[PDB]
RNA sequence: CGCCUCCUAAAAGGUAACGGAGGCGCCCAAAGGUCCCCUCAGGCGGGACGGAAAUCCGCCGGAGAGCGCAAGGGUAGAAGG
RNA sequence: GGCGACACACGUGCUACAAUGCCCACUACAAAGCGAUGCCACCCGGCAACGGGGAGCUAAUCGCAAAAAGGUGGGCCCAGUUCGGAUUGGGGUCUGCAACCCGACCCCAUGAAGCCGGAAUCGCUAGUAAUCGCGGAUCAGCCAUGCCGCGGUGAAUACG
């Protein structure tokens, strides 16, 4: 396990404030991060140029992890969709790479968002997880204007061990998630 | 717009009935033909009827419609489209 | 061209003066 | 992790324009950014980049009171 | 498109459509009727239906009069047809050596 | 997304480039390069990185730009359309606003002609 | 007009009418053998473009999905992926 | 208040779609007219429109006044652009009792359509066409890109 500042901030600062805010009686009860699942519902590469390998080369630079192919469940005529067609990328981040990604996400990425006014406070799972979408991929520090070709965003699922939205709001806000309300 | 050296123009005959209402516990409905008069802050909260050439239109003055003219709020042409 | 107020040629066309055609 | 498919994460500098430097990890060892959480106006309190306006209209005119009472 | 002027006189949109349907007889000759212009007027003895139309082969100008406005309209189309059929066929005459 | 959120063209001079920003014209291009002492004829591909954030800093702190400007212009058109004044009505219908004749022309505000 | 499925068919089997309803005359080089792994439809909540429905996340959800094609039987402790 | 409306349609024009061009700085060369609650030198304030001072001229004297294209130098480098300047937000000026409907101008920002135009159609035979600016009547101001004039630069072609 690497020494990453966000992980250290979780144990040194975040956990004590969470124990104090909610009075947990077991150390395993305090909310922690389970995984961060990044998803590109590309689909603009269905048939056209199934050379989304451009995007896989991008997410691999952003996460240090090679994303895996999502394929269409059924066929959908209106979306021009054949069952089995490759229509995006999912990469599951855990442990240090999860911290390393979230670290740059909060410090660098979210600030570079256009007209950024804070994360949507109402986006919480209802069971203590959070989700946010992105409109571009230049938002991240590794993807420069030179290397890019097209504007592809993503979905980001933040899965915690918290049972409720309030505990999860507490954990994420404490880690440095900027909420507007 | 009007030169700043000159004043904020009100027809004086409309300005008067504003303050007499202010200094007595307003309001009565003001009928007027003073489309050219500015909506000075003392008017805020009154409802004044503006002549558009045909009807006196009841125009309730609010806080965000001050640097304006009374005519702007009683438009003169009836138009509902073509066809 | 002549229809552009923010140029010299435009102010000549209108017969006016200012920052882009001084007097 | 499987071999020969993942970009290697190395320790990395991130230099923002405000002089802030972050000691993190990345596939690139040194990166320049134009903004960060340390200087972005949403983060740095109510740092109203420009419009610390207030109302601003429709009364801060007050040019003037010359009309009579 | 086709324009209709009622000079010193008021007409309905129905009347204007009758005119457009009546001028439609000229479509027979399969030639471009370019900006056709009809002028309906009222004189002390009856109505006057004027028209000016340009085609690729020439112009058409004709005036029709009659007590009945529709008849004056019809007389106009008759005078306009005879001119159009002259514009469309007069060149064929000097064909044999 | 260099400055300010707009990746201004290289290959072009700085004064010319900064015009490719919502809120910066030929006038404010002269103001930015004088106030930061930058040769106004230097291509963006040739700005020392010290010059860039020097140019970046002054521009973003001085004037409202891009989104904040656009939200404001909209907010003014919105308030005019809410307070129900005459100019607001012209924005309500998409008709022109500055007194122009509408019997002909006004194609910019109305859009390409609708047949009947 | 041969063949398959259900019903008529009277709880074994079988059972007729120019009785009631549908399908077949193919297909698959994997859609076959074996080994290992995996589990659906659907509902709710959350997520850029993205929608009733594309891909992602969470909870509920024993089989209502799936099993090339009719119908029936069977079936996730797999015959499904 | 309307004559300024606006699903549309036609006529006349203005500005253009760019490099024989566009922009900035400097420097030339006219004519005809107008001008005493008029024309305004020159100074000062303002980026500017303009404002405050203030001389001259009943005007071949003083003033509107700078003509512009051009010439010199520098930038732009073929992109919907340093082409084009519509549309809109905001801030001002001035006239006028009063600029909402419905004025002109200045400044910041916005920066549209348009890549030379279908059927069809107009003008022009020489200082003409084309192109460039200047003046006047009307007139508080101005919706003049109109009209009546003025000079600058200056062609092509006519077999028939
Ligand atoms: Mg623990
Ligand atoms: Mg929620
Ligand atoms: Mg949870
Ligand atoms: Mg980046
Ligand atoms: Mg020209
Ligand atoms: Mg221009
Ligand atoms: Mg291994
Ligand atoms: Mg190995
Ligand atoms: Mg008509
Ligand atoms: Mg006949
Ligand atoms: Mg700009
Ligand atoms: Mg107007
Ligand atoms: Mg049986
Ligand atoms: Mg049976
Ligand atoms: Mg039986
Ligand atoms: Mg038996
Ligand atoms: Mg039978
Ligand atoms: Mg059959
Ligand atoms: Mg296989
Ligand atoms: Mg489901
Ligand atoms: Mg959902
Ligand atoms: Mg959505
Ligand atoms: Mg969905
Ligand atoms: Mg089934
Ligand atoms: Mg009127
Ligand atoms: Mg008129
Ligand atoms: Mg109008
Ligand atoms: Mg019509
Ligand atoms: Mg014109
Ligand atoms: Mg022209
Ligand atoms: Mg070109
Ligand atoms: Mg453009
Ligand atoms: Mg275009
Ligand atoms: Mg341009
Ligand atoms: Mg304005
Ligand atoms: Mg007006
Ligand atoms: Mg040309
Ligand atoms: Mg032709
Ligand atoms: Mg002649
Ligand atoms: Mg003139
Ligand atoms: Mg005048
Ligand atoms: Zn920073």
């Amino acid at each position: 396990p690497l020494d990453v500042a966000l992980k250290r901030k979780y144990y040194e600062e975040v956990r004590p404030e969470l124990i104090r805010r909610f009075g947990y009686q077991n150390v395993w009860e305090v909310p922690r991060l389970e995984k961060v699942v990044i998803n590109q519902g590309l689909g603009e590469a269905k048939e056209d140029a199934r050379i989304l390998e451009k995007a896989a080369q991008e997410l691999a630079l952003i996460t240090g992890q090679k994303p895996a192919v999502t394929r269409a469940k059924k066929s959908i005529s209106n979306f021009k969709l054949r069952k089995g067609m490759p229509i995006g990328l999912r990469v599951t981040l855990r442990r240090d790479r999860m911290w390393i990604f979230l670290e740059k996400l909060l410090n660098v990425a979210l600030p570079r968002i256009r007209d950024f006014r804070g994360l949507n406070p109402n986006s919480f799972d209802g069971r203590g997880n959070y989700n946010l979408g992105l409109r571009e991929q230049l938002i991240f520090p590794e993807i420069t204007y030179d290397m890019v070709d097209a504007l592809r965003g993503m979905d980001i699922a933040v899965v915690t061990t918290a049972e409720t939205d309030e505990e999860a709001r507490a954990l994420l806000e404490l880690l440095g998630f900027p909420f507007r309300k | 717009p009007r030169s700043l050296k000159k004043g904020v123009f009100v027809d004086d005959h409309l300005l008067e009935k504003v303050l007499e209402l202010n200094a007595k516990g307003e309001k009565r409905l003001i009928k007027t033909w003073s489309r050219r008069s500015t909506i000075v802050p003392e008017m805020v909260g009154h409802t004044i009827a503006v002549y558009n050439g045909k009807q006196h239109v009841p125009v309730y003055i609010t806080e965000n419609m001050v640097g304006h003219k009374l005519g702007e709020f009683a438009p003169t042409r009836t138009y509902r489209g073509h066809g | 061209g002549k229809g552009d107020r923010r140029t010299r040629r435009g102010k000549i066309w209108r017969g006016t003066y200012g920052k882009y055609r001084p007097r | 992790m499987k071999e020969g498919i993942h970009p290697k994460l190395v320790p990395a500098r991130i230099i923002c324009g405000c002089g802030n430097v972050i000691e993190t990890y990345s596939t690139k060892p040194e990166i320049y950014v134009e903004v960060c959480s340390k200087c972005h106006p949403f983060y740095t309190g109510q740092q109203r980049f420009v419009d610390t306006e207030g109302r601003v209209e429709r009364f801060q005119r007050r040019y003037g009171d010359s009309y009579r009472k | 498109t086709m324009n209709i002027t009622s000079k010193q006189m008021e007409i309905t949109p129905a009347i204007r459509q009758h005119v457009a349907d009546r001028l439609a007889k000229l479509e027979k000759w399969q030639t471009h009727l370019i900006n056709p212009h009809i002028i309906l007027s009222k004189e002390p003895q009856g109505f006057v239906a004027d028209a000016t139309i340009n085609t690729p082969n020439g112009v058409l100008v004709a005036s029709g009069k009659h007590e009945d406005m529709y008849t004056a309209i019809n007389e106009l189309i008759n005078k306009l047809e005879r001119q159009l059929n002259k514009l469309q066929h007069k060149g064929e005459a000097r064909r044999a050596a | 997304a260099r400055i300010a959120g707009v990746e201004i063209p290289r290959n072009k001079r700085v004064d010319v480039a900064l015009t490719y920003i919502y809120g910066i014209g030929k006038a404010r291009a002269k103001e930015a390069l004088e106030k930061t002492g930058i040769n106004p004829a230097t291509r963006v591909k040739d700005l020392t990185e010290a010059e860039v954030v020097r140019l970046r800093e002054y521009v973003e702190n001085t004037w409202k730009l891009e989104g904040e400007l656009r939200a404001e212009v909209a907010a003014n058109i919105k308030r005019l359309m809410d307070i129900g004044c005459y100019r607001g009505l012209r924005h309500r219908r998409g008709l022109p606003v500055r007194g122009q004749r509408t019997r002909t022309n006004a194609r910019t505000r109305k859009g390409p002609r609708k047949t009947v």
